[PDB]
């Protein structure tokens, strides 16, 4: 089957894949601590898209196709306290001093010195791997270490295979707060790999996040193990078309995902949302039905982005049903409502990349997942546009950018390489007005 | 009811049956490419060479699936397409896919294997078709030299590539470098009676060894080659 | 017809619970014993319903029969066929010809004349064993001669498993061979030489799982039932176990036969069958193919094969084969049928084949053997256990004559 | 089934004993605290080949059949507290003296005095046997009374029976440092009986032991609490094919792996190797297959000996395998590269007499034992002959052998038996070569 590798790249992205593996391998019927199966019993699903058999028992460990970077050694260390003998720990890389907010750390530095050692794991996997057809990438566009190592690895794996689509599940800068003191220079830095080397950039976003999970799954402080647990139930969401081989699954690889959400390639920043967004307290008869999910899919406040996006043109939509369904041509007729509801771009005459999977979600039994490319995408980097122009008028931070190798010269490029990337939706909006 | 029709059902059951084998186990490609071999030869021999070609790309698409490639199978593939090519009559597609052959090996370890030295010199001879003397020449001394590493230079497949250097330098008039490359192949021919070498050979070799020394003004030595080579081909009778 | 079966050794009782469960499959009887074609052969009719198989499971080091016995087929065996005794015939064949056979084969003996005084029409002794081991070549040695001793006018074959060529497997087995190998040309009028590298390889081909010595018996209880398949599934051409040795032992010393089986509900259109069953590959023993004639091939194909196709298949086989000389030109094989196959199978195939490829088998146990005597490299264990040297190397010199034996009849 | 003795003579083989009957309960699935098993099942594999049925209730302690004899008392209190019920007290003899790097007090002196009481033990064990078929006696070959007593015990006992295997699982002593200053003395004088009453003496040595566990142990300080584990580990493998009736199981009884093992009857000092030696860590992913363990298998840094392995002549090769094998022809093919890669004797064509044991290790899932009669035994013999000799133009130490019965001539005498032990070797070297 199609393999798919996902790299955990930085604090964000490996503390999403602590939980992302926690999720996929409790949805093959794995233990997630060990990664032992039931003993003697197979596991549930197609279990080798992700995974790779360790020990030809039947009962040994499955190693997740699965390389966790970080430069930090303290968030590797809590995965491996988390997981046990669960991955390769030839995969789970860390370093000590870290990349902190710095761009160029992860990028030309620390992250410099673990890319022979990382692309020497994933070499690994891919030889391993039946054919691979997709690498998931795990991080922030905020960060040093995501976003700086994160548009190192992408740019280091595309350039040495290229026949590969690579979705960077990535995690960016809410606009409510910045977690990074240099956050909107770190997205800008990496809008130059996800942009040109990624077939796909997946965003997430924090402010989007807290209230999917204050407001729908009706807790006060919604932590980042929940955080990360609504961003997983998405990537494992989005990936149930590519582990599970069932009764009238429409298997949906990486390219078969991004064939259908990439229209042109400076337009694969993708958003995301999930139904239901119930909480786990048991709300068994208030259970969403399927007419009544894709109400809530589409919602202002239900993607996974600080942009609204009903207020900007969708311009391709892949709406992935997960679970178990009785109602096929109740399905894909309120997607007809929703073609004449939601602001479509002709431009395309129509989009919605419709997968089914029939082996349900483990928090939920009738899940819906959305992935809108969306023109309000720009939208949230028009912010960090504009939060990059304010910290290079005062040409801030100062030095820490340009004495590990930058220039000023590469600095206003990657800028304007965001402003083409920014740009290239607002070709998008009024063209697919 | 035809002798020929009996050879293909027979090379088409067991075709299927390898087949079938690797459906079950995915990594039994090399018996396939086997059984192949034996089907399209009989389909050149009827003249279909399209299902002869087919057969081979299906065993190259089972190659090129294989989780550990396999150069060297590959390899072979692309030069039992490329013979196939040449006894099409397709002369560019031959050399085309010798060249291939020979690419896949050269970019993994097996620049001194058995396959290519055998593919260098089936190219050089298409390059003589092609009348690049030159590039032929080039590729029979780089077969001549790997099988002089492999086997002794005592074996049947070095005084093959002597032969046909000899013929290559013969059609060029290098008369005199002719007759070095045909001697040599005469001296190891004899010292190989058995089965590891048919007396046929022996006969080409007094054959051309004929036109060699009567092109050289040696009419002597040249009519007593050919009473040689007569002398064989007569003795095999019986 | 009805052949007793004798199971010495580890390796020869680790055959009988691959063969008794493929004697029960192709009889059509469950794992107890009772009914689930002459059933009379294999086992002794008890009751109505139960079927007691007319094995002996003599064994030294008993945890072997413990695995019998224990799991799933402890109803099966009758425990007045049987011995089990500690100490075990420690890899030795003085311990289990002389020291601790001696102890056994006087019960050895009174339960095999405790299950041929059940027999109304004994013929045979499918006797399983190694020549590699103390247990089954040791008192595999001294069962051949007590038995053809008391029965000298019934065919005693011999379904040994050969040393592999590949490695030892054990440090004094050429030593164990030749002292077993002699006793088997002295008194079976027919052994089926079988050996773990080709039965690695077979399997190996056979299976999508590396095989393990469960896996290897089912070749070997199927060659040890195809034999006797044409003696209990009648069909056309009745081979029973008395033309296995006018057939297929032309002198009185080439007995020792190499056994093929195919296909490796399986079916097979059977002009492939014959070129799978005479593959070279598919005999079940490293015998010699660059120097080596046969004498004497067999083929007992078993279930839907009709005897029309070897007119075609098989005189195109036995012009591929190579004989001697003094063999006729489309003759020299004989052939035979069963109408019923093995279950799981649906046409399958045998070929005991008599070969100067054998004497290969026998000069590389004695090209072992003339190191390893003349230095006295493990014989102090066969000394201080009763077998002299003098003993042991008359036990080579007739070994030395079979290995030449061959080389005479080319 | 064949009952094995294990006497446990001296400080050295009591403490393996400790620890070995700790491995054996446990690998049985008994208490080794108490002696009794898990309340109403029975034990794992076949109980009755080192053990006994004490109490017939099925849940009572089972008595191992094991002898152990010190002349001090430390030793065996030292057992006594930490065994409980297991061992039966009649057999646990200690004394008060002690012996003390004099061979001739465990010989002939306080060893003399417990041999009336030793051998009434041993006629209460062999009497209590189905058919006893080995007595594997622990020592060390340097004391005064693990090789004083040893000497003493052994020629007591084939003397006796004479129609049972004698394995002397010994301690030689390690060549970096002695523990005895009458060490290289102790060994000579325990050489005689050795070599001549017992059917083998497999061989330890201190020094390989320590690199064995600080090398492949990964450990800085290696206790005589592990190399009393890493010969344990060893002497509960090669008591695996007499212990166990499991599903391929090559039941190899001590007669039925000296009959492969010894040659002729001096050469029949056994050394022994253990694979893998993975540290107890769970190093799940670097578990070693059976291509690879053989290959660590036959190291010169990887026998229990000082000697260097493979730069002498293997005469008889013994390859036990125990544990989980899923690859048979995958197996023996190893061994034949080790057939070519080795020194074997031609004087012998093929030696490796290979046991498969299905039950698996305690410590590991695939482990290997090997046992290469090696002619580089007497290169460890040779320093041992050297080191008397040069305690013995002093005549060292003074009459403390001489005084208890010795004399100069007897000496001479086991040291040209020592001298004769040692050609032995260097017959069948030269010979072998
Ligand atoms: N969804 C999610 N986002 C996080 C988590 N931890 C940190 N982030 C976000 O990730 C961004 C960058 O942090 P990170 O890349 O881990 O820093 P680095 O390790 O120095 O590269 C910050 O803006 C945080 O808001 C988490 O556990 N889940
Ligand atoms: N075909 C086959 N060979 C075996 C089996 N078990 C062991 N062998 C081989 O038989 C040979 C002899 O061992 P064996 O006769 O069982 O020892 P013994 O019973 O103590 O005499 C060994 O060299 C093994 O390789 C088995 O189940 N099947
Ligand atoms: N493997 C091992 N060897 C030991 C241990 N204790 C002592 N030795 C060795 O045993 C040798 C002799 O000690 P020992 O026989 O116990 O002295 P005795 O009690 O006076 O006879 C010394 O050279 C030590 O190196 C142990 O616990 N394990």
């Amino acid at each position: 089957v199609n393999n798919t590798i996902v790299v955990s790249i930085g604090q964000a992205g490996n503390q999403i894949a602590a939980s992302f593996w926690k999720t996929v391998c409790l949805e093959h019927g794995i233990d997630p601590l060990t990664g032992q199966t039931a003993p003697g019993v197979a596991p549930r699903g197609n279990w080798s898209s992700f995974f790779s058999k360790l020990g030809e028992s039947s009962s040994g460990s499955y190693v997740p196709r699965a390389i966790m970077v970080d430069l930090e050694p303290s968030v590797i260390d809590n995965v491996k306290a988390t997981s046990g003998s669960l991955f390769n720990p030839a995969n789970l890389i860390s370093r000590t001093e870290g990349a902190g907010g710095n761009f160029a750390v992860g990028y030309l530095g620390a992250g410099r010195e673990v890319l022979p050692e990382v692309m020497s794991r994933l070499d690994y996997e891919i030889d391993k791997c039946d054919n691979v057809g997709g690498i998931i990438v795990l991080h922030a566009i905020g960060g040093g270490t995501g976003s700086g190592f994160g548009a190192l690895l992408i740019e280091s794996l595309k350039e040495k295979y290229g026949e590969i689509p690579v979705l960077s599940c990535a995690v960016l800068p809410s606009p409510q707060v910045s977690s990074v003191v240099t956050e909107p220079y770190n997205t800008v830095f990496a809008l130059n790999t996800l942009r040109r080397s990624a077939d796909a950039c997946l965003i997430f976003d924090n402010e989007a996040l807290f209230d999917l999970a204050h407001r729908k799954w009706n807790i006060e402080s919604p932590t980042v193990d929940d955080l990360n647990l609504l961003i997983t139930e998405a990537l494992a969401g989005i990936t149930a078309s590519m582990r599970f081989s069932g009764f009238l699954t429409v298997e949906i690889t990486l390219r078969e995902l991004l064939t259908n959400l990439v229209p042109q390639p400076s337009l694969h920043f993708l958003m995301c949302a999930f139904a239901p967004l119930t909480p786990p307290d048991r709300s068994k008869f208030e259970e969403l039905g399927i007419e009544e999910m894709i109400k809530s899919l589409f919602d202002n406040g239900s993607v996974f982005a600080a942009c609204s996006p009903m207020e900007g043109r969708f311009l391709s939509t892949a709406v992935l049903y997960r679970g178990i369904m009785e109602d096929k041509p109740l399905a894909d007729a309120a997607l007809a409502a929703m073609r004449e509801k939601l602001p479509l771009t002709y431009w395309i005459p129509t989009a919605f990349k419709i997968g089914y999977v029939e082996q349900p979600g483990i928090s939920h039994r009738k899940s819906m997942v959305l992935l809108a490319n969306n023109t309000e995408i720009a939208r949230v980097l028009d912010r960090i546009c504009h939060n990059f122009d304010k910290l290079w008028q005062r040409k801030a931070f100062a030095n820490w950018y340009l004495n590990e190798g930058m220039s000023e010269e590469q600095i206003n490029v990657l800028r304007a390489s965001a402003q083409e990337l920014v740009q290239s939706y607002q070709v998008a909006e009024e063209s697919g007005a | 009811d035809t002798a020929l029709e009996r050879q293909i059902a027979s090379a088409s059951r067991s075709v299927e049956e390898a087949r079938r084998l690797a459906y079950h186990d995915p990594i039994r490609v090399g018996a396939l490419v086997e059984q192949i071999s034996v089907l399209a030869d009989l389909r050149q021999k009827e003249g279909d060479f399209r299902k002869a070609e087919s057969l081979y790309r299906e065993a190259l698409f089972r190659a090129q699936e294989l989780r550990k490639q396999d150069p060297d199978l590959l390899t072979g593939i692309y030069s039992l397409l490329a013979h196939l090519y040449d006894r099409w009559g397709r002369m560019d597609k031959a050399a085309e896919f010798y060249e291939l052959a020979l690419k896949i090996s050269a970019e993994n370890g097996l620049e001194e294997s058995d396959k290519v030295a055998t593919i260098k010199n089936n190219l050089a001879m298409i390059f003589k078709q092609l009348r690049k003397f030159e590039r032929a020449e080039g590729y029979y001394c780089e077969a001549l030299e790997t099988f002089q590493r492999l086997d002794g230079e005592q074996s049947a497949r070095v005084a093959s590539v002597y032969n046909n250097l000899g013929v290559l330098y013969y059609s060029h008039m290098d008369v005199d470098r002719a007759q070095v490359m045909h001697e040599r192949a005469l001296a190891i021919r004899q010292n190989l009676h058995e089965g590891q070498m048919d007396p046929a050979d022996l006969s080409q070799t007094f054959i051309n060894l004929g036109a060699v020394y009567k092109a050289a003004g040696d009419f002597q030595k040249a009519e007593a080659c050919v009473d040689r080579a007569k002398r064989i081909r007569a003795a095999m009778n019986g | 017809r009805e052949i007793l079966s004798i199971h010495v050794g580890q390796c020869g009782n680790q055959i009988a619970d691959s063969f008794w469960r493929l004697a029960l499959r192709e009889h059509g009887l469950t794992e107890a014993g009772t009914l689930k074609s002459n059933m009379e052969v294999f086992f002794h009719k008890v009751r109505d319903g139960k079927y007691v198989p007319r094995a002996v499971l003599v064994d030294l080091e008993p945890g072997v029969i413990a695995r019998i016995e224990g799991g799933d087929m402890s109803q099966l065996f009758d425990e007045s066929s049987i011995v089990r005794k500690i100490p075990g015939a420690a890899n030795n064949w003085a311990r289990g010809y002389n020291v601790e056979g001696e102890k056994v084969i006087d019960q050895i003996m009174n339960v095999i004349d405790s299950a041929v005084e059940k027999t109304k029409g004994l013929q045979g002794f499918l006797m399983t064993h190694s020549i590699g081991g103390g247990s089954g070549s040791g008192l595999g040695s001294l069962i051949l001669e007590r038995l053809r001793q008391a029965y000298p006018k019934k065919r005693i074959f011999t379904f040994s498993v050969v040393p592999s060529p590949l490695i030892s497997d054990s440090a004094v087995e050429p030593y164990n061979a030749i002292l077993t190998l002699q006793r088997i040309l002295d008194n079976a009028d027919g052994a089926v030489l079988l050996d773990n590298e080709a039965l690695f390889r077979i399997a190996k081909a056979k299976l999508n799982r590396s095989p393990n010595y469960m896996d290897l018996n089912n070749i070997i209880a199927l060659i040890v039932s195809s034999v006797t398949a044409s003696l209990r599934f009648p069909g056309k051409l009745n081979t029973d176990l008395s033309e296995f040795v006018t057939n297929l032992v032309p002198f009185p010393g080439n007995h020792f036969l190499t056994a093929s089986f195919a296909p490796m509900q399986v079916r097979t259109n059977f002009p492939d069958l014959a070129r799978e069953t005479f593959a070279q590959d598919n005999f079940t023993a490293a015998i010699d193919w660059q120097q080596g004639v046969y004498l004497a091939a067999s083929a007992l194909f078993r279930g839907d094969v009709k005897a029309k196709d070897v007119d075609e298949n098989m005189a195109t086989i036995r012009k591929s084969l190579n004989y001697a000389s003094y063999m006729p030109a489309s003759g020299g094989l004989k052939l035979g049928y069963a109408e019923t196959a093995p279950e799981g199978f649906a046409s399958s195939g045998l070929a005991l084949v008599n070969h100067t490829g054998i004497a290969a088998v026998f000069e590389r146990l004695i090209a072992q053997f003339d190191i390893m005597f003349d230095n006295h490299a493990y014989t102090h264990w066969y000394e201080n256990a009763g077998v002299s040297r003098d003993m042991m190397a008359k036990a080579r010199n007739q070994i030395a004559t079979l290995a030449q034996s061959y080389r005479d009849a080319s």
